[PDB]
RNA sequence: UUGGAAUACAGAGAAGAUUAGCAUGGCCCCUGCGCAAGGAUGA
RNA sequence: AAGGUAAGUAU
RNA sequence: AGCUUUGCGCAGUGGCAGUAUCGUAGCCAAUGAGGUCUAUCCGAGGCGCGAUUUGCUAAUUGAAAACUUCCCAAUA
């Protein structure tokens, strides 16, 4: 139900990510009321005791915090920023925003996977990484 | 069952395979275009060995392996399970990353030559993986380092003065236009050229132009499943290149060259030398043959495909090893069923006692100037309710320990073993060690005669000891004049005492035989006087194929009886 | 933990209930309504 | 670091040192302009007044339609949150943070114990019947 | 229970005999007997035989 | 052809392509054991069983 | 795809804003956090359909909760319910949801399954007084007719004994013989059957005190494959279990085939495949004398159906008769008791009574013969 | 041995890898060292 | 429209 | 004085060392652990949890497998 901690300020926000070591800082931005963004709170809560070890998930309130949405472009809901090791990280997807998750995931599993390959290219240094699923199909069929 | 069954109407292997297809196969690749047109477009062309038959594709490789070991995550599970895919899809580059195929924006690699439609992520890694490190502008100083060699060997009858190269660009390598010229050549007074064709002319009018200076470039082209065209390429690169004011050559006369890295082709263009013509070709032949970057190349493709070169055929001949015993560095043969060997006990009413005689087995080594007993406990030899397939097992593994103790050198360098459903195991030893190699030996050493010998008998009893034992070699051997003769004088008197060992100690000469030196297990011999003591000893198999055989005891050839005391025939 | 206090639950499930009005406050007004 | 005021100042995206994500050009925004906004904003409030009333007045009605056919989530126990005071304060300050009818089944076995004593009555017209041991 | 975290694999700093015997208990010896080669050419077997 | 002059294996040759072109060749510990595994390689070319044939024949 | 995902969030987060609203927040702050984790248990075993009970939480509290838990369970079912007629229709649907779908769907089998036995086992069986008497006369007369000797007890000595052991030790390796690789259970299930292919005579003897001394088995597991318009059920049975039954089935086929215990016209036979079997069935149609001539002064009319209760509409006292009609007792009253046995889910436990393991190595020869047991009912003795 | 030359850089892993052997440790048989201690024999 | 930005490194 | 019984620690060899083993800051304990054979009963921990030292050196891949000066015009 919400319970994640939230930024109730902006520059906390920056401060929280800059404030990391060894660490992946998922920043979900968006608002807790919607409902595609509450799914994507709900999945991201189940996966944060999980993978509490290395991966922090930290939400914030666009309304509460507008100076970050012209930054990274914050127009959409559910959006994810891997901003880890205080590089914005280039998560490739198959999608053409290959920085920028903005869609709950289907299963937590999925999340799980892509966060630990998300720390692991993160800690080799590296500036982007692949995903093992591609996204430019929803396998609807 | 948890899974669905589709062929719940039939049981495989109850009711049979109803269904024949067979010609399904047969019919759909040669429906195709036959095998040779459904490889033009999976980059065959690119290995220089012709692996049309007996080539290995390898559906699961060393990178599986790791990962089925060390129970890897779920994103690296989906990581090893991506790999097939990647591997035919470069497999399949050609067809794939056609023109017509995929529309849209075209777009060339960071720092190569290979043009891609349509964002590949398989292909585009996969290639960045076979093009690492500047593999282009290595393979392309390579070939004009080889041509610049080629021209100043044969500079006389070419008449060069210079022949030198341009400051080129870096990156003037994989440029889509050769604006730097590659090779300059200059020389003495005057040099006529004819008019620009390709190399598949023969005609020649060289007054078309007289020239003092001529010039060579190299092109390197990625040629896909449409545009593997090398001599249109070549003319249409030449004319394009040639006249263009971007381009800057020295001379106006000179000829481009071209190589398909993907088509592996080579072809030129343009102006020639008088009389070089056939000269560059034959270069240019020599040059892809064997190219050390393209040959680093076609490994990496060949690697990284996981399309194994055919395996080649070991000389489980030794007709001509025998007589180049000797001119082997190492070799050394060991008797797989002395190790098993196991004494049995005789009663009327009682059990045999089928109880482990020891380990060794009876190594020898003619070349090497001595033999190998690798002594073994009996019980360790074999335990209790051990098939032959368990001894066979274990037996490999003291195999390739006896080889590891060993230097690198002083091991066998073909471990030539008459024992061929042995050799497998010990080839698979001879893993280990991938150095050493590993031949099917045609003729088959007598090991029969350490049994029937009593020195030897009592070192099988001798060789209970768990301890590795040293045993040397036979005085006789020593004795002889040649080595290269010294194991076939030991091995007609052994072959002999397989055949009959009571008969073999009584044609053998009591003078040699009772020559025995502590240095040696086996007694000397008395040169020639020796072989009319084996002549009898080779009477006695000439006996036996006189007997046995249809043939007489003096049909039976020597050339024969030699192979036949070598044990050359099957 | 990494959960947050139960004051911050606390505040974020009020904002939730002031802003999202379809099922809380006295009207359901809109989804993104200020006021239900 | 949740809970903790944010020093004024400075301003949170430059201070951190990130780059403008640029995803897209026209997908972002990249005194008298004040009252020419506010100009422009009133004659578009005077364009969609048009049909505000009539458009406001049936969404209403559908919405009481709707609620009536289904009201909200905290509506269904609106009883129950007003008898939740009623629990004792000591309650719910000990909860635990770890985590007539006869035997029906009587009918069952007097039913299965006829239907065996009738077989086993039965069975006795079996003259091939047969047993182990 | 959180996951562990998957840090980089590290070899083993020296191998030893005792790490061997481990290695000779357990690995892929008998995984490697069983060549996944194939022939280039067409195999006797049906195209679904599986 | 190698400062030796014997032919080199095409893994050599490229090597020696990849040392000229970065303009750096291997480290001490590998030009260490590239000489060492030379000289093994020499000495096998002009080759033990002589001295344990000795201390046998003694009892 | 936000619809049930909105729709359990806001049921969460209202009952959590109720909960803070009734629960000083003011005072207490850390156990509210706590409660949820009751929540979700709650939610929990209300899925494993196990009792719940907190005599730690306040009765209130435990009201709201059950409030919560009955809202949720009618929504989890009718989203299960819509979700699959969805999938069933034609529409396209995705991996997750699709497995979540069949996560559901099991579920709610596995509870109606439970009220069901429940239901049975508090009515008792549905077969009518002297009715089920009436069927075992008619059979026993049929057989009669037929005069037969009953199988007996598994002999000490027995013709091809250690080649039926050879082919139920083959039938479970098929299993997953070729699998790349096995589970745990799968890996002791190899082993089992590895030791007995190794020791034929101490296998057979094991099955046989089983078969003459065991009538308690272990714990069946359940799943179920989804074959997108229903769902199929699989069983999970113990190795040594599963193998015992084998035999036992093995046996049971091969002495029943000696001696033409089954009569040749129940469809599926060894002799023809399914395909072969309706172009026989045809031939025989045309075969008749006024097969089709009758169209001049009768007609003909040809029927197709089926039992749509089989598996879970059978009283096990019949089936016990029966058995013991046709086999050894000892036998029979085994292949019953394995009948009745629990079934075990990822957290869901029941017991089967009426119901029939369709798992077992030996369900196909008793759903055989009670299928012959209505064939005979309906088609009549003389017929 | 003088003197200096020394967008760009590099580029799909280089944030130095992969595989393997011996000893020791631990375990345990035998033996030894240190050492608690009783038992009987002999002059 | 797109589903086709390699990252890294200091200027 | 010799000799012997036995155990710990250490020294040496041998042996096993992924149904091989310890660790536990957990837990039941000689006041009796824990039994389904023996229940005036056997007598040892039960069964969880945490996992399978250090040092030598080779070999392989790669352009480079990391130990504190290049190059240029001519010459001493």
């Amino acid at each position: 139900s919400y319970m994640l901690p939230h930024l109730h300020n902006g520059w906390q926000v920056d401060q929280a990510i800059l404030s990391e070591e060894d660490r992946v800082v998922v920043i979900r931005f968006g608002h807790d009321w919607d409902p595609t963004c509450m799914k994507m709170d709900e999945v991201l809560y189940s996966i944060a005791e999980k993978v509490k070890n290395f991966a922090v998930i930290y939400l914030v309130d666009i309304t509460e915090v507008p100076d970050f949405n012209k930054m990274y472009e914050l127009y959409d809901p559910c959006t994810v920023m891997f901003f880890f090791r205080n590089k914005h990280i280039m998560i490739d997807l198959g999608t053409g925003n290959n920085n920028k998750i903005n869609w709950a995931m289907e299963d937590k599993q999925e999340m799980v996977d892509i966060i630990e390959t998300v720390y692991r290219g993160a800690r080799k240094g590296r500036g982007l990484v692949v995903s093992p699923k591609d996204y430019s199909t929803k396998y609807r069929y | 069952v948890l899974k669905q069954n589709p062929f719940w109407w039939t049981h495989q292997r109850h009711d049979g395979k109803l269904w024949n297809l067979n010609n399904y196969r047969t019919d759909m690749i040669q429906a195709l275009g036959g095998v040779e047109g459904i490889l033009e477009h999976t980059l065959f062309k690119g290995t220089y060995f012709p692996t049309w038959e007996g080539l290995f594709w390898e559906k699961a490789s060393g990178f599986e392996e790791s990962m089925k070991w060390k129970k890897l995550t779920n994103a690296q599970r989906s990581g090893l399970n991506q790999i097939p895919n990647r591997r035919f899809t470069l497999w399949w580059s050609p067809t794939i990353n056609r023109a017509n195929v995929y529309v849209g924006f075209q777009v060339q690699l960071d720092l190569t030559g290979i043009f891609m439609h349509g964002k590949i992520p398989t292909l585009k890694i996969s290639l960045i993986q076979i093009f690492r490190a500047h593999l282009w502008q290595k393979i392309h100083e390579s070939i004009v380092m080889d041509l610049c060699q080629v021209f100043d060997q044969e500079l006389d009858a070419l008449e060069i003065e210079t022949v030198q190269k341009e400051t080129i660009h870096p990156r003037k390598s994989y440029k889509m236009n050769s604006s730097c010229a590659d090779i300059l050549l200059f020389a003495s007074y005057k040099w006529n050229v004819s008019r620009p064709s390709l190399l598949a002319d023969s005609k020649d009018v060289m007054d078309s132009t007289t020239t003092q200076k001529y010039w060579i470039d190299i092109q390197l082209r990625w040629g896909d499943y449409d545009s593997h065209d090398i001599e249109r390429y070549a003319r249409a690169k030449f004319l394009d290149y040639t006249t263009d004011n971007m381009s800057i050559y020295p001379s106006p006369t000179g000829v481009l060259i071209a190589i398909d890295l993907a088509y592996n082709l080579h072809s030129a263009y343009g102006n020639w030398f008088p009389g070089s013509k056939p000269l560059i070709q034959q270069a240019m032949a020599k040059i892809m043959k064997a190219n050390p970057a393209l040959y680093v190349l076609r490994e990496r493709i060949r690697k990284g495909l996981q399309l194994y070169s055919s395996e080649p055929t070991e000389p489980y001949l030794s007709s001509q090893n025998y007589g180049e015993l000797f001119s082997n560095q190492i070799i050394w043969f060991v008797d797989d069923t002395n190790v098993y060997r196991v004494t049995i006990h005789k009663t009327f009413e009682g059990n045999l006692t089928t109880k482990p005689i020891n380990g060794a087995i009876f190594i020898f080594n003619p070349r090497t100037g001595q033999l190998f007993l690798k002594i073994i406990h009996t019980s360790v030899w074999a335990g209790q309710k051990r098939l032959g397939q368990l001894a066979k097992w274990k037996t490999a593994e003291e195999v390739a320990a006896l080889i590891r103790s060993l230097p690198v050198e002083e091991q066998p360098k073909q471990i030539i073993v008459t024992r061929k459903g042995m050799l497998d195991p010990l080839e698979v030893h001879l893993l280990d060690f991938p150095n050493i190699v590993i031949k099917g030996s045609e003729l088959q050493l007598p090991f029969q005669a350490c049994l029937k010998v009593e020195k030897f008998g009592d070192l099988i009893l001798k060789a209970t000891e768990p301890q590795m034992v040293l045993f040397n070699l036979y005085d006789d051997w020593l004795k002889t004049i040649s080595s290269y003769t010294a194991f076939s004088r030991l091995i007609l008197i052994l072959r002999a005492l397989h055949v009959n060992n009571d008969r073999a100690k009584v044609i053998l000469k009591p003078d040699k035989t009772t020559i025995t030196e502590p240095h040696h297990i086996w007694p000397t011999l008395t040169d020639e006087e020796w072989i009319k003591v084996e002549v009898q000893l080779k009477d006695l198999i000439l006996a036996d194929y006189g007997k046995k055989n249809n043939v007489n005891v003096a049909s039976l050839t020597q050339s024969e009886i030699r192979d036949i005391i070598l044990g050359m025939e099957i | 933990e990494v959960y947050a206090p139960g004051l911050d639950i606390e505040s974020s499930l009020k904002q939730l209930a002031e802003r999202r009005t379809d099922i809380f406050g006295v009207e359901e007004t809109a989804i993104g309504k200020k006021i239900g | 670091f949740l809970g903790m005021p944010a020093p004024l100042g400075y301003v949170p995206g430059l201070g951190r040192g990130a780059t403008g994500f640029t995803t897209r050009s026209d997908i972002g925004p990249a005194k008298d302009d004040e009252e020419a906004d506010a100009i422009y904003a009133a004659l578009d409030k005077r364009m969609d007044e048009r049909r505000k009333e009539r458009r406001e007045q049936r969404e209403k009605e559908e919405i009481e339609k709707y609620r009536m056919e289904r009201p909200k989530i905290q509506q269904q126990f609106s009883d129950l949150k007003r008898k939740l005071a009623e629990v004792t304060e000591e309650e719910w300050l000990s909860i635990p943070e770890v985590g007539g009818e006869l035997d029906m089944r009587k009918i069952g076995q007097a039913r299965n114990t006829l239907m065996d004593m009738r077989l086993s009555q039965v069975s006795d017209s079996v003259s091939g019947q047969t047993v182990v041991d | 229970k959180p996951l562990p975290a998957p840090l980089d694999g590290q070899r083993k700093k020296r191998g030893g005999r005792r790490y061997r015997k481990m290695k000779e208990r357990l690995g892929l010896t008998e995984i490697r007997k069983q060549a996944n080669r194939m022939s280039f050419g067409e195999i006797e077997e049906d195209a679904y035989q599986e | 052809v190698d400062e030796t002059g014997r032919k080199l294996t095409p893994k050599e040759a490229f090597r020696q392509l990849s040392h000229r072109f970065h303009g750096k060749g291997s480290g001490k510990m590998k030009t260490e054991r590239r000489m060492k595994k030379l000289d093994e390689e020499a000495l096998l070319k002009k080759m033990l069983g002589t001295v344990a044939l000795l201390q046998e024949k003694q009892k | 795809q936000r619809v049930e995902s909105h729709f359990d969030l806001e049921l969460r987060a209202a009952v959590m804003h109720d909960i803070l609203d009734m629960m000083p927040e003011g005072i207490k702050q850390n156990k509210a956090r706590t409660i949820l984790q009751h929540l979700s248990e709650a939610w929990r075993c209300w899925k494993a359909n196990i009792p719940w009970k907190v005599p730690g939480l306040p009765t209130p509290i435990e009201n709201m909760i059950l409030r919560y838990v009955k809202a949720k369970a009618d929504w989890w079912t009718n989203t299960a319910h819509y979700n699959r007629e969805r999938i069933r229709r034609g529409a396209t649907v995705d991996k997750t949801v699709c497995k979540k779908n069949l996560g559901r769907l099991t579920r709610l089998y596995l509870k109606a399954e439970q009220e069901r036995q429940h239901n049975y086992l508090k009515d008792g069986p549905y077969i009518t007084a002297e009715e089920a008497v009436a069927v075992y006369t008619t059979t026993v007369h049929w057989l009669e007719s037929r005069r037969f000797s009953p199988i007996p007890f598994p002999p000490l000595s027995y013709k091809h004994d250690t080649k039926l052991l050879i082919l139920a030790l083959e039938r479970l390796k098929e299993a997953y013989s070729v699998k790349s690789r096995l589970n745990q259970s799968q890996r002791e299930e190899l082993g089992l059957i590895e030791q007995a292919y190794d020791n034929p005579h101490e296998a057979l003897s094991r099955i046989k005190r089983h078969l003459l001394t065991q009538r308690a088995f272990k714990e069946v597991g359940i799943e179920f494959m989804d074959l997108y318009s229903h769902l199929v059920p699989v069983y999970d049975v113990e190795p040594l279990e599963k193998i015992t039954d084998a035999y036992l089935d093995q046996y049971l086929w091969y002495e029943a085939d000696k001696r033409r215990l089954f009569p040749p016209w129940i469809k599926p036979a060894d002799t023809e495949p399914p395909p072969l079997l309706v172009y026989k069935w045809c031939q025989g149609i045309n075969n008749l004398q006024d097969v089709w001539e009758t169209s001049e002064g009768e007609c003909n009319v040809m029927l197709e159906s089926r039992f749509e209760k089989m598996y879970e509409k059978i009283d096990l006292t019949l089936l016990n008769r029966l058995l013991r009609l046709i086999v050894d007792h000892n036998i029979a009253d085994y292949m019953t008791a394995k009948n009745n046995v629990v079934i075990n889910y990822k957290d869901m436990n029941h017991t089967n009574s009426y119901g029939i393991i369709r798992g077992l190595q030996f369900a196909s020869f008793i759903v055989q013969y009670y299928g012959l047991v209505m064939d005979l009912l309906v088609l009549g003795l003389h017929r």
